[PDB]
Parts: structure tokens; sequence; C-alpha cells
């Protein structure tokens, strides 16, 4: 009754990974990002590969 | 007294993949040089990327067009992978039109200028009817490091019309690099040291002028080692007194207290200025009304005051 | 009255109408951040005398002369991103929507 007009309106936002943000594999291990670490500062093996 | 390394039996394997070598090398400076040359490497090369895209019907990311297979967003991601080589330009729009059934690769993008695919069986969408057509713009812009699309904001400097799709750019060819030591063939020499680096990129940039390029770079950045040696803002303020229309008796006055600047006076107590001689009441709620006119109210407390 | 949604709205300007259609709602995609307008929608206010400052007021600005005050969907602080669909619904009887 009262109503006489309806809109709705969607917003869809990208979120992308952040340190802060939480992360967990499926064995119970869980942890939250501490820092997102270059490409050349990560270990890597004798092909090269980080 | 030390022998400087020649690039030497610089060999190609793939398109993509590539083995450069330095002959002669000392006993320590093979690991020194490997290691700052895969940094470098790894983290700032000239490239050429995806800035943008715009699609003749699709308003958003998250839309469909009727007729292809793939999500806009799949289509973008595609995109993403897309690798080309330009020449003297930084900004070059790769207009790609085609109708029919099948995918649609990098090879049926109008052939511009100066502007080298450097495979065209890179595939981006799909046509899944015949009397459907796909039409779209695409934008290649030169950088250097990963800049993602959100943290740009010059770009809205000039407002973007709404469908123009807004992609991250990565700008860096090289994917992996390894390195690697051997002693060298030299018998004269008691031992000297050999470097080989494989490096695969995505094809854009040539080996050589890779190794070239970030060897430049860190010559430069040791450059600075070489010599070290070493060893009351508002414009409504600093205005003229003059300025707000103030009675005669108020300006012999203004001058007798040496007030020359706005600012200045702001800075009194409504207390502190009645001692001044002749002063009088009904004139200083004249100077209050003039100043609250433009707002400054008096007591307010600067830090610093320049001379200008 | 009824409370009734337009591009128009008093007190507002050019710049943050330039997303909205002839109805009053956002294009389709456009990105919206901060406090964007979503829809433009406008309350009806109560008023039976027109005094000589209003009616000089209607006189100098339009009819309304912003009498009616705005009550507009504005996205939440915090809050961005593209817009993906909208769902207007309407009653029977009324004036059906242009979007």
């Amino acid at each position: 009754p009262g109503v006489l007009k309806i809109v709705k309106v969607y917003l869809a936002v990208k979120r992308r990974i952040q340190p802060g943000d939480k992360m967990a594999g499926r064995h119970g291990n869980k942890g939250v990002i501490s820092k997102i670490n270059p490409i050349e500062d990560m270990p890597y093996d004798e092909n090269g590969t980080p | 007294e030390f022998l400087k390394p020649r690039l030497v039996d610089i060999e190609q394997v793939s398109s993509t993949h590539a083995k450069v070598t330095l002959e002669p090398l000392e006993r320590g400076f093979g690991h020194t040089l490997g290691n700052a040359l895969r940094r470098i490497l790894l983290s700032s090369m000239p490239g050429c990327a995806v800035t943008e895209v715009e699609i003749d019907g699709v308003l958003h990311e998250y839309s469909t067009k009727e007729g292809v297979q793939e999500d806009i967003l799949e289509i973008l991601l595609n995109l993403k992978g897309l690798a080309v080589r330009v020449q003297g330009k930084d900004e070059v729009i790769l207009t790609l039109n085609k109708s029919g059934i099948g995918p649609v690769t990098a090879a049926d993008i109008t052939h511009d200028g100066d502007v080298e695919i450097v495979k065209p069986q890179h595939v981006i969408c799909h046509l899944t009817d015949e009397n459907a057509s796909i039409s779209m713009r695409i934008k290649v812009q030169r950088g250097r490091g990963y800049v993602p699309a959100s943290t740009r904001i010059h770009s809205e400097e000039d407002e973007r019309p709404i469908g123009r799709l807004l992609v991250d750019a990565c700008y860096s060819p090289v994917e992996r690099i390894a390195y690697n030591v051997e002693a060298a063939r030299v018998e004269q020499r008691t031992d000297l040291d050999k470097l080989v680096i494989e490096m695969e990129t995505n094809g854009t940039i040539d080996p050589e002028e890779a190794i070239r390029r970030a060897a430049t770079i860190l010559a430069e950045q040791l450059e600075a080692f070489v010599d070290l040696r070493d060893v009351e803002f508002d414009p409504i303020l600093l205005r003229p007194v003059d300025d707000l229309e103030l009675t005669v008796r108020s300006a012999n006055c203004l001058k007798a207290e040496a007030i020359h600047y706005i600012g200045d006076l702001v800075q009194r107590t409504e207390v502190e200025l009645l001692k001044t001689p002749n002063l009088g009441k009904k004139s200083l709620t004249e100077i209050k009304d003039v100043l609250a006119s433009r707002g400054l109210s008096l007591g307010m407390r600067l830090e610093n005051w320049p001379p200008a | 009255g009824p409370e009734e949604i337009t591009a128009d709205i008093p007190n507002v300007g050019e710049a943050a109408l330039s997303k909205l259609d002839e109805s009053g709602i956002v294009y389709i995609g456009a990105e919206v951040t901060g406090g964007d307008i979503l829809v433009g929608k406008v309350t009806p206010k109560g008023e039976t005398q027109l005094t000589p400052e209003e009616k000089l007021l209607r006189a100098i600005f339009g009819e309304k002369a912003s009498d009616v005050k705005d009550s507009s969907l504005r996205v939440p602080n915090g809050v961005s991103g593209t817009v993906i669909d909208v769902q207007v619904f309407t009653r029977d009887g009324v004036e059906k929507d242009k979007r």
C-alpha cells in the first residue's frame, strides 16, 4: 500500500588480496598474510622458478 | 688486473627461451653478477601491455555479449596475456573486428603500421553463431612494472565514457630467469668462471638487449657510489592592510601600531588592543565587523610570519 | 503527496547528474564511488501560506522554488564499484518508468 515505486541498484567490486587478509588450507592451518613479496625476493630453485 | 666479461656464444632455444653466456669471469664475481642481473631483469624490464579496451555493445566487465562463448571478464583475462612489440609509439590502438564461427585470435587484429604480434595463435574469445560479430579497440601502452588498474587515478583526469574497461598492466616481459656458473675452458689461465643465464620471456624483448639494459641500469645505479663525497599561507592573509575599507581614524592608528598586514591584526585578542591610544569602542566594533566580513575572527594563533 | 523520482533535483550541481538518465537512475555500468547519487527522489514538503518572501522566491527561481526536499539514494561511504543491474518496480495504474 504505502509504496508506489521501488528501484534496486546492484554494485560489483573486485576485492584483491592484501596483507591483513585471512588465508587457510584444508588441514586446519590458517593465518593472516604479513607481507606481499616481490618476485625477486622469494626463494627459487635451480631452474629459477620462485 | 681483472678480466672483463665478454658477451659471447649467445644462443636462442625457442621464440621465448634463450641462453646468454659470459665467458671470462674471476673467482667470486660470477655469483655477484648473476644475482644482480637476475634481480634487475625480474624487477624492472620495460615492456608493453594492454591498458584498456572498448567493445562495441559491452557496457561493463561483468556483462555478456550475445554470440560469444566467454564472459567479458574472461575476455579481459585473455587480453591481459597478449604480448606485442611496438616501435616508436607508446599508445597503439589495436582495433580488431571479425565475424563468423570459431575462435578469434591475435592473427585477425588489423595490421597496424609498426606493431608485431609475437604469436598469432593466442585466442581471446569464441564466436558461436554465423550472424554475430565482435568488434573491439585495444590500447597498448609501454611501461616498466606492475601497475594495477584500480590504483591509477591520473587516467580519470579526463572523464572516461561508460564503456572503457580498465585492465591491469604487467609491463614485464621477463617471466622466468635462472643463472649458473661453470669452469671456463681457458687452459692458459689457472682457472676462470663462466656464467650462463637462461631467460624465459613472452618474446617481446631480445635477450641480448635485456642483458645490456640490465647492465646499464646497474651501472647508472652504481654511479652514485663512484663519487661519494658529501663529507601563514592562506591567500586571504598576506594582503595589504588598506583593503578592508576602514575609516580614516583607524588608518593612522594601524600605521602607529605597526600593523601593515591583514594577518597580524587577526592575531590580537580583543582585550589587548583596547589599550592602544584612541582605539574607540565603536571604531573597534567596525574593525571587528569588517574582519568578520572576511570570516577572520580576532584571536587566531599562527606559527610563523614571513616579512612578505 | 507522492514522493516522485526524477533526474532533476533541486540544489544539486550538474556534476552529480552526469550519471543519471532522463528518469533518474544510474546508467548501467557507471563506476560509482563515495557518495555518488544513485536515484533522484524528491519528497514534497508542506506550505499553504505564501508569504511575500516565498512569493519572490518562487518568482526568482522555479515554481517549486526548491520547496521539495531531496531524499536520494546515495552510495554509503566506503562503498565503490560498477552498477550491474536495476530492477525498477512500478505500481499498477501509475505511469510506467522510461527505463
